């Protein structure tokens, strides 16, 4: 049941690499302190997402065996997972415990941030459903690595090479799930099930961004090639 | 094409 020394080494390596991200406190404190216009909030998201993509590329290239992959499959994996990794990270941040009434204010601030009503509902249903999993930082880190190293992404030339890389991470996560939550033996299945919901956000993402109640939808050149926006 | 992502990956 317990982790092998290789798995323990793998877990800690993924964990350190994952912690190079912007602190959940830095994001929440920024939007909780002041109420912003849709224009300022669009600009906050665009800055947040550019930093996120940058740190995501660095996290991804530290994933074991990632640098041994074909360079075209490398791009495909990063483009394929970037939106999902972003919503999983927002879901992580959203569900961090804050003082009384703070999580309620954060939610109300995202709700009136500037996004269309139609996208708020599936986004908050996904966040609340991730919270019901009571995920550890380790679980968030591994699931992000699993999302990145998805062999069933579009335009992947060598699925098997990606499969061989994702399999040790799935093994670790499963060992963790059966350790922390023996009470819920279906916890691992529930985690993998959320991944199929993340995929839906990817499909309607460009529409989500253009639907923001701003006059100009200006993105950074990096977000432009990652999100396929103009 | 995606030269920014390519640049970040190849550094
Ligand atoms: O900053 C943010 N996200 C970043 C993204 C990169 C990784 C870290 C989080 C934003 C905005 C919140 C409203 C004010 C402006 C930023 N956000 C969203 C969110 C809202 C809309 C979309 C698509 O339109 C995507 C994500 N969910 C959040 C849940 C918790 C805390 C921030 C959250």
């Amino acid at each position: 049941m317990e982790l092998t020394p290789d798995q323990q080494t793998l877990l800690h390596f993924i964990m350190d690499s994952y912690n190079k991200q912007r602190m959940p406190q830095e994001i929440t404190n920024k939007i909780l302190k002041e109420a912003f216009s849709a224009e300022e909030n669009f600009l906050i998201l665009t800055e947040m997402a550019t930093n996120h993509v940058q740190v995501l590329v660095e996290f991804t290239k530290k994933l074991p065996g990632f640098q041994t992959l074909d360079h075209e499959d490398q791009i495909a994996l990063l483009k394929g997972s970037a939106v999902e990794a972003m919503f999983l990270r927002s879901a992580e941040i959203f569900n961090k415990k804050l003082p009384s009434g703070h999580s309620d204010l954060l939610e109300a601030r995202i709700r009136n941030s500037g996004i269309s009503d139609e996208y708020i509902t599936p986004m908050f249903s996904f966040y609340k459903s991730i919270g019901e999993l009571k995920m550890t930082q380790e679980e968030y880190a591994l699931l992000t690595a699993i999302v990145i190293l998805s062999p069933d992404r579009q335009y992947i030339k060598d699925r098997e090479a990606v499969e061989k890389l994702q399999e040790p991470l799935l093994d670790v996560l499963q060992k963790l799930c059966k350790i922390h939550q023996p009470e819920n033996p279906q916890h691992f299945a529930c985690l993998l099930g959320r991944l199929t919901e993340l995929r839906t956000f990817n499909h309607h993402h460009a529409e989500m961004l253009m639907s923001w109640r701003v006059n100009d939808h200006k993105f950074t050149p990096l977000l432009c090639e990652i999100w396929d926006v103009q | 094409d995606h030269q920014l992502l390519r640049y970040l990956l190849d550094k």
